[PDB]
């Protein structure tokens, strides 16, 4: 056990910092700024296809 | 006695603060300004002078 | 929150992963387990505050000012009219600072979006941002009268040089 | 409160044999190659009788130096010649002056 | 699918036009180097549990070293040039607490004084490139720098190049690593292998979309790294310490990576960093068990053969030493070979290819030098042979590395999105002869080691030119620059 | 980590009497005084411990080393031997 | 230093500089007696310049080509890790001020600590009784009588008689 | 001739001067120095109100820019502060 | 370079009565160790070699000094020398930059900072 | 066996130090932390634009914060 | 200050009125209560400006500057009790009152509302500091250094009355800095040059130059008991801020003759750093460091155009905490070794391991570790004078390189062996030695969390 020596270590600060990001995107006008698709064909996420 | 050397001396602060409003209450020159700060019709720019 | 016209970006356009292979991939084991170990300690407590934060409301109000004089009033050695004009001009400058910060991150919206092309596209932010900051240091940046803050006594007089020497001493414009 | 020969004085020829060592024993009996003649050249603001410079120098280098501590760490009594340049400096190695590094950079 | 990110967490102070808050960078180096950098540190502390086993001051070490990872990790995650300057100095201030671990010792504390001296020259170059971005570019976030490339990047990037010379051990600053070895052994296994020397060139790697033009840059870059190879080759000859022999050998690795910038090869250069970090943190630690076995000589003198009840650590060295010959198919084959054969198509000095490829032999003769003098001959060293190799704490460290070490260049490069175009033409008499250059280094060192062992008794003649085993640079500059400025130029204009 | 006591040096100083082939193993053990057995008999007699011990043998170690147990005496002061 | 013992200071280092350059053990050992034949040139003679010209030509070929980074025997005046043990560094008498519940440990050690001090507290009726007597006026190196004519305690008591042990 | 004070350590602890009520000189400087100033005064300026009217001008900049972007109004004007109000003396 | 350093010379029999220069210091060393070894000292040694060092270095150089030589007036070539030279650099500076800033332009148009 | 006695200067005053340093900083710092948590939950601010506030505007307390 | 001078003057009839040794614990107790009143009514907003009440206070609106003025009096009384307790009680209490009286003039100063009340308060000091040098100091050659402490500041400051009354009778009245709206320009003449000259030269007497600064390593070398008023002399040197008040207006356009003040403070900057690597005194060691990066701020002001007022606001308090903390290190290690000469301190780091951390972080504020309050302002001095020309980074950057050696030149002197001596210096760093050594970095890095308040107008 390996019951609380790691659970106090890693398993507790997971929920706190994820709350600090879900309460962050709706407030700050620049959230995560993820880039473009980089897609060579045309796929089902769009309606058209490419050869 | 009741230790006037002690905390009676920091009690002079509000003794100074009671005198600290005498200068402002004779600085009652201008109400009619244009920084709103206007003293238009309200009992809010009149107060705390 | 905010208004989307202030911060525009094109829509997201996320494609399909296209596995195509019968080999076992680890991405079908990660998203199917880790989502519930986050939603339970976060979202329910976020809901528990959501009913508790709606117990009472508190108000804070906008501050809108009053601007009766603008520039040319008044006479030289005065004090009264030349104090409100300072409150005019100086609060007409700290507005003009953070307007540029909107347009600065507007450039940053394009650059970390495309990335690959990033120069030959977006059609505005290399132009329009340079149609602001170029139209900024002239007559609104007291170069180098910004130390004494140039309060109504040099910000008009750069604009005296912007009308006397400029546009008439071009011989003959 | 030490007043008798508390520092150096306007030397170096005010009976220089009576300087070392009536006090400030840099020389034993004014013939030790460390009599206070070595006022470099005076006239300047250098050292006067000055139990100071051109005595044998260029290193206290923390040697073997067992008859006292006596090298640089452990306070021999009165042998001050020069200081504040030597806690990080040394003596001569086996090679000699030859600036071959400029030829090596050539 | 990429999805590179920046964030917008918390404001710093704001000024007139620009506002920096904080942000991060997750492009090609955060998802690559950070699991590599942590894996080494995960495997290095078990030896320090055995190396620093007799010290009641054990708790300061694990505390000080962890914050040294923080200044090494916040630099690579940064995307504000203010944040890069934070990590640029934070890495050096920890070093004074690491070379200055052992108190006293009138050279090692001077070696702590020698350490921070040459670090500050690399500091003054980086701030010069900073202020030119303030004067023109209106900010110093790394986005808007790469938004528009300026015309005259010649003036800022020399300061970027001069900043690289402060910590990446270029010519003129070369005694910084052979002086920094005076501390404890896994200290120097960290200080010299995967930290404190990869960040000296890492800042140049981030600046790839600008370094193409402005042709004064590229000729200076590749010619500089060529000088760093062979002066470390000539001064390593007749060197009588194990740690000092490995000290020069990481510097000729730096002579490769400086040249890889001038040729427009960004990611193949960085992949050599991806492989090299495995090597000497193993090797100083593998050789550290040998020195602790004897507990006081640390000389290449008085060693013996390999098999004095020493099965395993001799097997661990020949994994490393054969890789250090120049990678026939070992650990760093997919990085070393794809660069010297990328020197085929180039526009160099052409003195550069007549200088970089020769050191490939000089790298190979470093290998057998510890085989032929510590692992080959008759057993000789002083008595009370108290050897010991039985500690599973050390066995856990060595086994964890060599599994990852051999599969280093063969798993990472096996799955990577491509960035550039390969050579794909390597003609007759021009293709793989640098491997043959490594082969003759075995031959040439044989007829010197065996000739110094079994010959017709070449008598010790006192006549030799020995300005090669010293270099003549620490002989005079450590006797002149703290003599002219410190004494004569001060006390004339002092009191 | 391995300690050391008085008995290790009492082996080695007596052993090198027989290791040196000029001195037979029939002399006195600890006090032979070396005059009954200028250079190379005050330096060569300790040039073997320059090979085995070899802590550079300072200048005062010559004039003390006549009495062969007085050799052994100060090593325990240098090597910090037990109790 | 004298002329006869000036030979001895060179003779040990003449061979000590050679084993730096050797690769084997017998290769160095074969040149021990081989260099001895040069030392056996003038076996026993007068102390004049004939013995100095044997040393006047020992200026060259001894300093000339001398020890290209030799063996140093690391616990030495030079050499690496020569004064490495300095985190401990033996602070002898750092143990005056304790303000106890920190002097709780080692009870018998402190009971013996004040015991040895009476040997130092009472020595100047004996050591200074001979300190004025043993020194003639101001002369040479000032060790006392090494038995102090009844009981030598120490003479160098106690900072040298309880000097710092190494670890 | 020479009278002076030495290391005050008569095997007691000592804070500033001596044993008793000068013993209170510790917790009059530990408790008043920090733990009230370094805590409450550190808290006081943490959430302190808008410095130099900044937080108004943050969201005020958010409002007015899109109104210039609404109809026709150019941005970064530098427009002579409502012209034809200055005679502009030539020479 | 710095130095040879002449670690060997001749003897036998130059200056036979020159010896016992250690008798000067061993008398002080006997005066040192007798001061060093005592049952109650509780303080530093006076050590007048450091007393005569700093006070005859920090002070008592201006009473020693006279301007009777020009090698004492030689500090004019080091103090005021480069101090004119930096201004001789800088007066040529800032005006050539200004003329290109007054007549003609070279700057970028987005130079708000500055 | 090999057993000796380590020589330390003193640990009393040094471990007496960091006590009241740690003690008094938790005597009022940790109790004041709850008020930073209690005012976060039960008290907020809402929302914007503007309000009209009648004719005469509101007094001081125009802030969007609990204690500001 | 409505009632800030008012409570602290009541602290004065409390020293000799009190009992015996209670006078130390009583004086420190009242003193920290004013520190909240300083924080409370100040730090308000904030947009040009806070004219406070009337003709005696303008509330220190553009630069706060006043919080640092009030730490020191509940900070030096715990320091001065090291070696003071040997005299009569009535004589010791006078030494307490004169330091408290020093704060009251400086409480009205730094705000001062005016200029004719400025100069009488600009000269209201130098009376209590001089008496501290005379009685209860150190060994001799005090009295000449007391005379060099005069006859410079008083020598340069007297043409200010020649300058200011010449302004008061000419153009309006200098009672109000805010009635300075109409300001006539100043052309190049042979009369106006001296008008700018007397306006500036008196302020170079306090913050020093490469000239006229020989007095500064006299008061810090020959100094009171254990850095007692020496900490106050730190604020006395940095408190020449009034150039920010004056030359912001009132002949701003004379920059043609700015150059010999730019150049002299620049080659003298790089020089006086290296003028102390062969110094043999501890209290002189920090003194010449306190010349160099205090001479950094002068070229930030005569060069106008902010991004220079930003850092110069912070660089006054930069060494103002740091050199005050270094003097606290130097006031310690003197009650135990009764000579201040640094060379005798070989063999440290082993007897005092607890304060050895405090040596590290203190000298880590000269290398200065760029997330601090020191290298956040020195980057803005870079940001200003590089726009002046491209050469200015050279001499200013080497200043960041010489003090890299010059700070670690002190740290390595602690690490030596066997110490040769010292049956005294036993005391393992008592409570007064380390609690007073705190409360310097404890607000300093605290201010590095949100450094928004340390900013001028600007
Ligand atoms: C037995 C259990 C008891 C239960 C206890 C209660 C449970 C814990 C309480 C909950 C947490 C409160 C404690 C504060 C830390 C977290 C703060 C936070 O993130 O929330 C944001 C929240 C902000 O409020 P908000 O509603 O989100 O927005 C208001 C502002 O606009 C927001 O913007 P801003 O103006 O605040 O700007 C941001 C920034 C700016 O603030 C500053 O830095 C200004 C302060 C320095 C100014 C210069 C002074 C120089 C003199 O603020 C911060 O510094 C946040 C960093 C962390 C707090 C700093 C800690 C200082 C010690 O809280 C604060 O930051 C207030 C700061 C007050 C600090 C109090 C520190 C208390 C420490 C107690 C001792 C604990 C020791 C534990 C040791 C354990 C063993 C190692
Ligand atoms: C040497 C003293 C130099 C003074 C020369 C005379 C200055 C003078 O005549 O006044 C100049 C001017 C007022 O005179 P004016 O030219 O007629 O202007 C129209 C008003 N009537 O305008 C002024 O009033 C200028 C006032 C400042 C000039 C007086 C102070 C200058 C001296 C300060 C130099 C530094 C101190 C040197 C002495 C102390 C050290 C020993």
């Amino acid at each position: 056990r390996h019951s609380i020596f790691a659970f106090t270590h890693v398993l507790i600060p997971v929920w706190i910092i994820h709350y600090y990001l879900k309460y962050h995107v709706t407030t700050k006008p620049y959230t995560i700024v993820e880039k473009k698709p980089r897609i060579f064909p045309g796929d089902t996420i769009l309606e058209t296809g490419e050869v | 006695r009741d230790h006037w050397v002690h905390v009676l001396v920091p009690m002079g602060f509000v003794f100074g603060y009671y005198l600290d409003r005498k200068n402002d209450e004779k600085l009652t020159a201008f109400r009619n300004k244009s920084l709103l700060y206007k003293r238009e019709l309200k009992p809010n720019e009149e107060v705390t002078w | 929150s905010w208004d989307k016209d202030v911060y525009p970006e094109p829509p997201r356009r996320t494609p399909a992963p296209s596995p195509q292979t019968s080999l076992p991939n680890p991405i079908t084991y990660l998203t199917k387990a880790f989502d519930l170990l986050v939603d339970r300690p976060v979202t329910l407590v976020r809901e528990f505050i959501e009913r508790q934060h709606a117990k009472n409301k508190y108000y804070y109000y906008h501050r809108e000012f009053r601007r009766v004089p603008d520039i040319t009033e008044c006479q030289e050695k005065d004090v009264l009219c030349m104090f409100e004009a300072e409150m005019q001009w100086r609060r007409d400058y700290k507005v003009d600072q953070e307007i540029v910060n909107i347009i600065q991150e507007r450039l940053k919206a394009c650059q970390q979006r495309e990335g690959e092309s990033h120069r030959q596209n977006c059609a505005k932010e290399l132009e329009q941002f340079t149609q602001v900051v170029k139209a900024y240091q002239d007559r609104y940046h007291d170069l180098g009268a910004h130390y004494s803050a140039r309060k109504c006594l040099a910000k008009q007089k750069q604009r005296m040089l912007a009308e006397r020497k400029a546009a008439k001493e071009a011989a003959a414009a | 409160a030490s007043h008798i020969t508390k520092d150096m004085l306007p030397g170096p020829y005010p009976k220089t044999p009576e300087e070392r060592a009536a006090a400030a024993k840099k020389y034993n009996m004014r013939v030790e190659d460390y009599e206070p003649y070595p006022d470099d050249g005076t006239g300047y603001g250098d050292y006067p009788k000055l139990p100071d410079r051109s005595q044998q120098e260029r290193d206290p280098w923390y040697d073997w130096d067992h008859p006292d501590l006596r090298l640089n760490w452990g306070e021999p009594m009165h042998w001050d010649l020069d200081m504040y340049i030597r806690n990080r400096v040394d003596t001569s190695p086996t090679p000699v002056n030859w600036n071959l590094m400029c030829k090596h950079l050539f | 699918s990429g999805q590179e990110l920046i964030i917008s967490n918390w404001h710093w102070l704001t000024i007139q036009t620009l506002k920096l808050s904080l942000s991060f960078k997750m492009d090609y180096f955060s998802m690559m180097f950070i699991p590599v950098a942590l894996f080494v540190t995960w495997s290095i502390m078990e030896f320090s549990m055995w190396y620093m086993y007799s010290d009641p001051n054990i708790n300061k070490f694990f505390k000080y070293l962890l914050l040294f990872l923080i200044t090494m990790l916040i630099l690579v995650t940064a995307n504000n040039l203010f944040q890069l300057f934070i990590g640029w100095e934070g890495v050096g201030i920890m070093s004074f607490l690491l070379i200055g671990w052992w108190y006293g010792r009138a050279d090692a504390n001077t070696a702590a004084l020698q350490a921070i001296l040459y670090n500050r020259i690399g500091d003054i170059g980086f701030i010069l490139a900073m202020a030119w971005f303030l004067t023109n570019l209106n900010t110093w976030d790394l986005q808007q720098i790469f938004m528009l490339n300026p015309s005259d990047s010649n003036m800022p990037l020399i300061g970027l190049a001069l900043a690289a010379t402060g910590k990446s051990a270029q010519f003129g600053l070369h005694p910084w690593l052979p002086s920094a070895m005076e501390g404890p052994t896994p200290v120097s296994a960290l200080l010299h292998s995967s930290t404190m020397v990869v960040a000296g060139i890492f800042l140049l790697i981030r600046f790839y979309p600008l370094t193409e033009n402005n042709k004064y840059i590229q000729s200076i870059t590749l010619c500089l790294g060529a000088i760093t190879t062979l002066f470390t080759a000539m001064c390593a000859l007749t060197q009588n310490d194990i740690k000092k022999i490995i000290a020069f050998s990481t510097s000729s690795q730096l002579g490769l990576m400086m040249v890889t910038i001038g040729i427009n090869q960004p990611y193949l250069a960085f992949l050599h960093i991806c492989t090299h970090a495995f090597f000497k943190a193993m090797l100083f630690m593998c050789s550290g068990s040998i020195i602790h076995s004897l507990n006081d000589e640390q000389d290449i003198r008085k060693m013996g053969g390999l098999f004095k009840a020493m099965p395993f650590t001799t097997t661990a060295l020949i994994v490393g030493s054969l890789a250090l010959t120049g990678m026939p198919f070992l650990t760093g084959f997919y990085s070393k070979d794809l660069i010297i054969e990328a020197a085929n198509t180039s526009y160099t000095n052409a003195w550069a290819l007549l200088m970089t490829l020769i050191a490939t032999s000089f790298t190979a003769i470093y290998s057998t030098r510890i085989i032929f003098f510590a692992l080959l001959g008759q057993p000789r060293f002083p008595t009370l042979v108290n050897i010991n190799e039985n500690n599973p704490l050390l066995i856990n460290s060595i086994k964890r590395l060599l599994i990852g070490s051999l599969f280093a260049g063969y798993i990472i490069s096996n799955n990577i999105p491509p960035t550039t175009i390969p050579q794909m033409t390597m003609p007759y008499y021009l293709k793989t002869t640098a491997l043959i250059v490594t082969i003759l280094g075995f031959i040439l060192a044989l007829e010197i080691s065996n000739m110094t062992k079994n010959l017709k008794y070449h008598y010790p003649s006192n006549a030799f030119k020995f300005s090669t085993l010293l270099g003549y640079f620490p002989t005079i500059m450590h006797r002149l620059a703290p003599y002219m400025n410190l004494s004569m130029s001060q006390k004339s204009a002092s009191s | 980590a391995p300690p050391l006591t008085l008995e290790g040096i009492k082996d080695r100083v007596l052993y090198v009497l027989k290791l040196y082939d000029k001195i037979d193993p029939e002399k006195l053990s600890v006090n032979s005084h070396f005059m009954k057995d200028d250079s190379l008999d005050q330096v060569e007699i300790i040039m073997a411990m320059e090979d085995e011990f070899g802590f550079e043998i300072p200048d005062i170690d010559a004039e003390k080393l006549m009495c062969p147990q007085e050799i052994v005496d100060y090593i325990a002061d240098k090597k910090d031997v037990y109790e | 230093l004298t002329h006869q013992q000036k030979v001895l200071r060179l003779y040990k280092r003449a061979l000590r500089h050679l084993e730096s350059w050797c690769i084997h053990r017998d290769k160095y050992r074969y040149f021990a007696c081989l260099l001895r034949a040069r030392f056996d040139e003038h076996k026993n003679e007068k102390d004049m310049v004939k013995a100095t010209q044997l040393l006047r030509e020992a200026e060259e070929e001894f300093w000339h080509g001398q020890h290209p980074q030799p063996y140093i025997f690391p616990e030495s005046p030079g050499g690496t890790s020569y004064e490495r043990y300095e985190c401990y560094k033996v602070p002898e008498w750092c143990l005056d001020d304790w303000h106890p519940s920190e002097k709780a440990m080692y009870p018998d050690y402190f009971a013996k600590r004040e015991q040895w001090k009476k040997l130092r507290r009472e020595s100047w009726e004996r050591e200074v009784k001979q300190l004025q007597e043993e020194t003639p006026v101001g002369g040479p190196r000032t060790e006392a009588l090494p038995p102090a004519r009844k009981q030598g305690d120490l003479p160098p008591l106690w900072w040298h008689i309880v000097t710092r042990p190494r670890e | 001739e020479d009278e002076n004070l030495y290391e005050k350590n008569p095997d007691s602890h000592g804070y500033d001067k001596d044993p008793a009520v000068d013993i209170w000189n510790m917790r009059v400087v530990f408790f008043f120095g920090f733990s009230i100033v370094l805590v409450l005064g550190s808290t006081f300026v943490a959430y302190l109100p808008d410095y130099r009217m900044q937080e108004w001008a943050r969201r005020e900049a958010e409002r007015l820019v899109k109104y210039r972007e609404a109809h026709g109004l150019p941005i970064m004007e530098s427009n002579c502060f409502d012209p034809s109000k200055i005679q502009l003396p030539e020479d | 370079t710095t130095l040879d350093p002449a670690e060997y010379d001749i003897s036998s029999e130059t200056r036979k009565a020159q010896a016992e220069r250690l008798a000067i210091r061993s008398r002080l060393k006997r005066e040192y160790q007798l001061q060093y070894y005592d049952p109650s000292r509780r303080g530093v040694i006076e050590d007048p070699a450091l007393v005569r060092w700093t006070y005859a270095r920090s002070a008592n150089i201006y009473p020693n000094f006279r301007p009777n030589t020009k090698t004492s007036l030689l500090g004019a070539l080091f103090g005021i020398g480069p101090l004119v030279f930096w201004y001789y650099v800088f007066k040529t500076d800032r005006d050539r930059k200004e003329k290109l800033i007054q007549e003609g332009k070279l700057d970028r148009t987005f130079n708000i900072s500055y | 066996g090999k057993r000796l006695f380590i020589i330390k200067p003193s640990g009393f005053y040094d471990k007496r130090f960091l006590k009241l340093l740690r003690f008094y900083i938790l005597l009022t710092g940790i109790p004041v932390a709850i008020g930073i948590t209690l005012i976060n939950v039960f008290i907020g601010e809402a929302e914007l634009a503007e309000i009209p506030e009648g004719y005469v505007p509101e007094h001081w307390e125009y802030f969007k914060h609990p204690i500001s | 200050m409505l009632k800030y001078i008012i409570p602290t003057i009541m602290l004065m009839p409390l020293t000799w009125l009190s009992k015996n040794n209670m006078i130390w614990v009583n004086s420190t107790a009242h003193s920290l209560l004013i520190s909240f009143t300083s924080l409370l009514l100040m730090n308000q907003f904030g947009d040009n400006s806070l004219n406070f009440s009337l003709l005696f206070f303008s509330d220190s609106l553009s630069t706060p500057l006043l919080i640092l003025t009030m730490w020191l009096l509940p900070l030096m009384l715990m320091a001065s009790q090291h070696h003071l307790s040997k005299e009569n009680l009535t004589r010791k209490k006078l030494f307490i009152t004169m330091l408290i009286s020093l704060q009251l003039f400086l409480i009205m100063t730094f705000t001062a509302m005016e200029l004719i009340l400025f100069y009488i308060l600009f000269e209201a000091t130098l009376v209590p500091t001089l008496i501290i040098i005379t009685r209860w100091g150190n060994q001799t050659e005090r009295l000449n250094a007391g005379l060099y402490f005069l006859f410079y500041t008083l020598a340069g400051s007297l043409p200010l009355l020649v300058a200011l009354i010449y302004i008061q009778n000419t153009v309006g009245s200098l009672n109000f800095l805010m009635l300075q709206y109409w300001v006539q320009p100043v052309h190049n003449s042979w009369s106006n040059v001296f008008m700018w000259l007397a306006c500036m030269m008196a302020f170079m007497v306090k913050m020093p130059l490469y000239g006229l600064h020989l007095w500064l390593p006299k008061a810090h070398v020959e100094a009171p008991i254990a850095g007692s008023m020496v900490l106050a002399a730190v604020l006395l040197k940095l408190g020449g801020y009034g150039m920010l008040r004056i030359t912001l207006i009132l002949n701003p356009m004379t920059d043609f003759m700015a150059y010999p003040f730019i150049m002299l403070s620049l080659w003298g900057m790089i020089m006086t750093s290296s003028i102390c690597l062969r110094q043999t005194d501890l209290k002189s060691l920090i003194a010449y460091s306190s010349v160099s990066h205090m001479a950094l701020v002068i070229v930030a002001i005569l060069i106008q155009t902010p991004w220079s007022y930003m850092g110069a606001t912070a660089l006054m308090i930069a060494h103002g905490l740091t050199s005050s903390m270094l003097f606290c290190l130097a006031n310690s290690n003197y009650e135990r070794i009764h000579s201040r000469t640094m060379i005798l301190a070989r063999g440290l780091q082993t007897l005092l391991p607890l304060m050895a951390t405090w040596w590290l972080l203190a000298s880590l504020t000269n290398l200065a570790l760029p997330p601090t309050i020191n290298l956040i302002g020195e980057l803005f001095v870079v940001m200003s004078t590089f726009s002046w020309s491209n050469i200015t980074i050279i001499l200013m950057g080497v200043n960041m390189v010489i003090t890299a050696l010059y700070s670690l030149y002190m740290l390595i002197m602690t690490q030596r062996g066997k110490y040769t001596y010292h049956i005294n210096n036993i005391s393992p760093s008592f409570t007064r030695e380390n609690a007073l050594m705190s409360l310097h970095i404890l607000p300093l890095l605290l201010l590095t969390l949100n450094p928004k308040i340390i900013l001028g107008p600007l």
